[PDB]
């Protein structure tokens, strides 16, 4: 019934935009107010406030919150410390943002009930979407998303043409994956070479360099690619994707949010 | 709005008094319509002018309704809006504390709820125990239904820099008073000086952990007031009129009390209708700059003065920035300072002007006028009774926008305006 | 060295001149050594004022010798120290360069030597042409002796803002005289505006083509004179003294000469003793600031005005940044328009002060005296001739510091300090 | 009837390409081999060489060519050395690619008989292109191009609103347009509160930051602008530009090549 | 009796080198080999381990070591982590390396027996030696270092003239100095102007830049400043800033470790 | 008689300075004033102007000089076109500082009566210093400098043990020391492996990177190097090194200005 998020970064304000959608109370607070003044009407309660600070989270009366969520990217510490402070305030359901896989491990020595991998959980998601949605795959880009990708439907059990830029990455996915490959996706050549065009499901992760995630959409629309799934970054990226022939556009943070804000929903 | 509210809201207090003493039970004599949302007007702004005098026409129900207006605004007109809500209710949201944050002068909303409660305390607190025990020593003569009151009058009036007295001189009649010169003179002037100076010295109390302002204040105020004392001492020591004739202690407590007057304390230890000419003149100036920003009434507040003065000083010779006490000024104070200043001087110039054709008048007394009733200084040279009616819906004007100070004053009917794109570089000469 | 240079030097043509009149030959009634002084420093300061008649005291030789010194300040001083460097010898370095950019205020010195030619040369080509042609339309009458002289002697004093007139009633004689009000208005107007405006409109002769400066101009110029003219004609309209009783076409030379006279003009259609307060106050303002940069004479420069006050109207609103003609002005030209703001203010207080106490005159007349000595404007409410001893020093200072800008004079005797260092934040509130 | 271009970049290459459609022989020729390969059948002679070199000058018989081409960008000195060394070989006339201001006055007293500035001479062209295609006229990003367009559009009497980034050109262009205008292209606010809408022909000429040149163009779509024109860079910025919207797009060094490849082929 | 250091940082490696000195058993190790290697024989038992594998810890008998430290730096949740699995094994006293203020205050919610800040604990003491020396004091650089300096001396009270080359700092120490100035100390003229010459300590805390370090203390020793203490970065700072003519040198990581060595020895 | 220099660079300034001391006139002159101003009373003229403009050529009496320095570096046009509009003015002997080889070619064709290669010139002055100084010879830092001392050594019949930090030099001067070594003048195995410790003079002519030259010195003087010539950058540079121990310190672009300063005085 109580519901409130710390950080309102994209995942922390994917959550407050859609539980009020639902209709639910949102505790929504951030460290500065930038965020907090345009979320003032995208929650129940805007609130500017710092989470590693007692006094404000008792003044908050965040104890009446049986949900709790660290979406505070960035510095870790203060992901951290925060869900340190609810665990002493004995809140019910703690569920945070970790970044790396440390702190995986050090949020839940510390009683997290709950911790999301933003770019990890999505993968595994998508790579649950392409398997049912049919044979041919390929994933351009192991980032963080595009490797949860590679990693879960190789799982499965399923043809993976994983590449991505560099060799650093592709290395530690020579046994995740049907086939690792080194490459540069703006490269014509490259992708002709790599038979790319039998693949119905490309899809490019590459995160970083947006051009990079661009011209890529924009190689694969020209042999003609079934369906085509990129990994948006900012709004604007999802606009210029979209006249592109993107067959698909993903926001790790942004489309995360929402189905959390859906669990912590149906939570209670 | 923080600032619309502050506008029509202190204006409803003027109309609302404006009739609780045009009352019959509070005026012996008929109280023209125009001599009464007057006098009414001039306490709530604590500016220290009347059309009637104070402690006869009105009785002891029209003299102590003048105490209630004098304090509303003695620390300003969301002092009191915030303190109506802690006492009989209590929490406050977000929405609340950004309004005092406009009528104290503060650059800070998020904590001006809690403090609502020791201000008022604080203020009946100096205003009690510095005027029914220390200006009740001198004044329980005219025994207690007129030494009880006369005592605890002045000091809302003194404190809340306000001009008011009781009998119709003035405090004219303590010229030499050690009591009056020394109670009340504590009253205005730390009155005068921001409340931040007034909170500030109190927790900090180190001689040297005073911040910028508060460090300011205190050197600028003690500093200035001997150039007043020097200026009214030498001018008016001759004068046979007024502390011209006066003994040898008697002279000071003339120029001391005259030169700390001027800070919009509105008492006459003398009479400005017999000076030197050249006296009245640093006067205006004198009264025009008020004292203090949080203080309790002023048109440009002194710290005003100092920057723009000061930064000027600094152009003069090279310093690409103004720098304070080793504590440089940021560039904004600059243009704000500027803002304020040219404000003040562009509307009093526009009631000398509106005035001058209205009534019949001399001219040092029409400008010396209107630089008090914008800036509510109290002293009037003797033209606040003879004033017609056309020059006082315009003068009510005058103080009604000089207290509620020219900045805060104009945010409310000013359609802000936000520009997103930069033009062309404008060369222009003015040396 | 170029502030210095001009500060000192400009000194000097009024010490030399104050004994090229004081002598026997041009002095025919006993020229005390007040008087001579004074007058010698009026003309060379172009401001308007003097202790002793004109056309009277002075013969042919104290009337020649003031068109003389309203000359060499009426470009400036260093106007004329460059050109006779050209026609006499020519070749100048960067080190004479960087004099007349002081002079004339101009941001580049690298060019200020050839262009010496052209100003004085185009300086006597509109003076004659419109003196002795067509001021001498209608002056013929009083022969050759005082026709020819008096209409090329106004002339030097028009175009460059002087107020010297050789009749006694400052062209008062003159009020509704077509030739008059148009021949003199065009030479003190536009001799009035800054050179450049006068050479912009040159060669761009363009509608549009015209500087952020010099289009500023044309239009504040204008404007500011239709302001003007409604001012002077609503007030002195019914005003039996002046221009009351005057016809009905004979009111608008009167209101019109006398709204474009207080730009540092220095002649007199009517009479400011005898005329309503109210309008006497608008004046002090309109002459207060003078008119165009480049100019010829004033205090404050009309630019610097608009500056300032629309620069103000933009913080009521909101505008980051003060944008003109969609043609944006630049931060600096907003400290240095405050500063010869409140300078010529300071000032001009300083001076009401000294004067109110050293003669015992009217208050109003104090005022309107100091404002027009600080501004060269030449408009006396009829003091100037009696003007005492102790007043006159002090008052020969203001005319003279004035004349040479309150900027380019502080200059001079002004260490210029180089800070390096910053330093921290200073909060301070002045709302 | 002899022809020849040295430097094969974007320019030299424009010419070797039309010359050799048209049906002339054209002497092609740059400095490595990697350009000179793909232009082994885009010109009667593809030759590797540097034409500082007086050997490889004599041995490539560029005497017997009455028109020479030095269209070597980068490295001014390339393009000077070079027409320094042709004017000695009494070279009929030389046409030399220029790249500053100063480079035109140099190459000026060498003896060039013909300078040309892709970008600026470009310019022109679009000016009397838009001029004679009808009112509202606005240019974004003051670059060399854009501010060839601005600077004669003016010149011919009609409205510009020209508008940079910055204020560094915003500055030199106040009297060279209608209305000089300092923002950002990618802001909303921006474009709206500059009744950008009210213009039928809108011109992206920011170079570099090619998102810059995309969004914007993106935008401007947004806002249905009647006709947006937009500065290319690389070939996949015309793909993208074109399923963006963008009503026309030009290639200030492409484009210009093929005018001079005309103008020396009417030459004689 | 039983020492162990973990993470042979600056820090950690000049604890098991000064322990090692005094006679007491050493269990160093850290995360690569590549510094256990250099300590092999600077300890009782130089070890190649992660602190945060449990099996790592156990299978090296860490839980006979009653004081543990953890001088891992840069990746604090390597420092957390770390901390949080010697808490578990019931560790008498760990003592553990914070990096930032955050990191205090979470390692003091897991169980850290002790915390040290190498450049702010270091402060402090020579803020006690400059105290103890002795009228005229300054310190140039407000790093973490340089800035516990200004805070201890003025605590203390004594003048400071504190300045860093941002105004960031400055600002702060607004109220933490007798003069707070924001300057750089490379040029000349500043200096001067800020009668620095009339100071006969100087305290050159700027990290990072060398140079920085190093032209200061080099300007200084013109203007013939009595005793000149600089803040060195690595071995060779100390040398080149030994043959400038600094008067003191600091090394807070080094210095600090040392010291501690002194504290776990005479702590049984 | 008539002296004039243009552009108030290193060299440019240090021959307005010397020929000022010697006592013979000198129209400095520069392009913006900043210079321009610290050398108004270091030459009989100090002018502010840009040496491409004619009109500023012609009024500065230019033409009365016989001899012209242009010592305008980074942008070469500059230093070109100046020399092209001098020679026009038919200056007597027009001297030009060069940039690269072709600047060289390309001045000469221009009419340059001589050209001057600061770096280069020196090091075979030097090269004759370290000559006629006495046998084991051995040269830090192959750049511009370092490479014209090699070269000319190698020339004399000397032996030189040439070493840069990267290869790419190290290649081209196989054949041009009696030994090409590639290494890091920073690390000690490096210096000592190379046995430099028998070389009675080494030369530190690494540029960009001053730490590179000092350490490199800093160690050298470690070895006990007999005489240790290092090649500075700027005025502290001097200042260290000397107090570092470096037996001798040159600076390229100064002491050349002097020197040529000489040749325009015994000239005539
Ligand atoms: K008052
Ligand atoms: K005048």
């Amino acid at each position: 019934k109580q519901f409130a998020v710390i950080g309102l970064g994209r995942f922390g304000g994917s959550i407050v935009k859609e539980l009020h959608r639902m209709g639910h109370e949102v505790l929504a607070v951030d460290i500065n107010e930038e965020k907090v003044n345009a979320y003032a009407s995208y929650a129940t309660h805007a609130v500017i406030a710092n989470a590693t600070e007692e006094n404000e989270l008792l003044s908050l009366g965040i104890r009446n919150f049986e949900y709790v969520i660290v979406a505070i990217g960035a510095n870790i510490q203060a992901s951290t410390l925060t869900t340190l402070l609810l665990k002493e305030l004995d809140i019910p359901n703690i569920w945070v943002k970790a970044q790396n896989y440390y702190h995986h491990k050090v949020l839940e020595k510390i009683g997290a009930d709950r911790i999301i991998h933003p770019e990890k959980d999505m993968g595994v998601k998508i790579a649950q979407s392409l398997s049912d949605e049919n044979k041919q795959f390929a994933v351009i880009g192991l980032g963080r998303f595009g490797g949860s990708i590679v990693k879960e439907l190789h799982r499965m059990g399923h043809e993976v043409l994983a590449v991505d830029i560099n060799e650093e990455k592709v290395n530690a996915y020579a046994s995740y994956a049907t086939h690792a490959v080194i490459a540069n996706a703006t490269e014509e050549n490259e992708l002709l070479s790599l038979g790319i065009r039998n693949f119905e499901y490309v899809i490019v992760a590459i995160g970083a360099n947006i051009q990079a995630s661009t011209l890529t959409t924009l190689l694969l629309k020209e042999l003609d690619i079934p369906n085509i799934w990129v990994k948006a970054q900012n709004y604007y990226h999802h606009k210029v994707l979209e006249k592109i022939g993107a067959d698909r556009i993903i926001h790790p943070e942004k489309d995360m949010g929402v189905k959390i804000a859906q669990s912590l929903s149906d939570e209670n | 709005t923080p600032p619309q509210v502050l506008a029509i809201g202190f204006f409803l207090t003027i109309i609302i008094g404006a009739v609780l003493l045009m009352l019959p039970i509070s005026t012996t004599k008929p109280l023209s319509w125009i001599d009464a949302l007057f006098t009414a007007a001039s306490a709530t702004t604590v500016t220290g002018l009347a059309v009637v005098d104070t402690g006869t026409q009105f009785t002891v129900f029209g003299q102590t309704v003048i105490m209630g207006l004098i304090q509303i605004g003695g620390l300003g007109f969301m002092t009191f809006a915030v303190l109506i809500v802690m006492i009989l209710a209590a929490a406050i949201g977000l929405k609340e504390r950004m309004l005092v944050q406009e009528a104290l002068n503060q650059p800070t909303i998020g904590g001006v709820i809690g403090l609502v409660k020791v201000l008022f305390l604080f203020s009946i607190s100096i205003e009690l125990i510095a005027a029914l025990i220390l200006s009740i020593r001198l004044v329980p003569q005219y025994g207690w239904s007129s030494g009880l009151f006369a005592s605890l009058f002045h000091a809302i009036s003194a404190f809340n820099n306000a001009g008011f007295s009781l009998w119709p001189d003035n405090l004219m009649s303590y010229v030499g008073d050690p009591t009056v010169n020394l109670v009340i003179t504590f009253l205005f002037i730390t009155g005068g000086i921001g409340f931040t100076v007034l909170f500030d010295v109190m927790k900090q109390r180190r001689f040297k952990t005073f911040s910028l302002h508060t460090a300011l204040m205190l050197t600028g105020t003690l500093m200035l007031n001997a150039i007043a004392m020097l200026t009214v001492f030498i001018l008016e020591y001759s004068n046979p009129g007024t502390l011209g004739h006066l003994a040898a202690v008697d002279k000071l407590w003339a120029s001391y009390f005259q030169a700390v007057t001027p800070r919009t304390a509105g008492f006459n230890s003398l009479d400005f209708g017999s000076m030197r000419e050249g006296t009245i003149v640093f006067t205006l100036l004198l009264m025009f700059i008020g004292a203090g920003s949080a203080s309790t009434a002023s048109g440009i507040k002194l710290t005003t003065f100092i920057v723009i003065l000061t930064s000027v000083i600094a152009y003069l010779r090279g310093k690409k920035e103004t720098v304070i006490f080793r504590r440089s000024i940021k560039y904004p104070i600059i243009i704000k300072a500027l803002a304020v200043s040219v404000t003040s001087l562009f509307i009093v110039f526009l009631g000398i002007f509106a005035l001058t054709i209205t009534e019949q008048a001399p001219f040092l007394q029409i400008v010396f006028e209107t630089f008090s009733a914008f800036g509510t200084v109290g002293l009037t040279m003797g033209l606040t009774p003879e004033l017609t009616t056309a020059g006082k819906c315009i003068i009510i004007v005058i103080m009604f926008i000089g207290r509620i100070g020219p900045l805060t004053f104009v945010f409310s009917f000013a359609a802000t305006e936000q520009s997103n794109i930069r033009y062309p570089d404008g060369e222009v000469f003015t040396g």
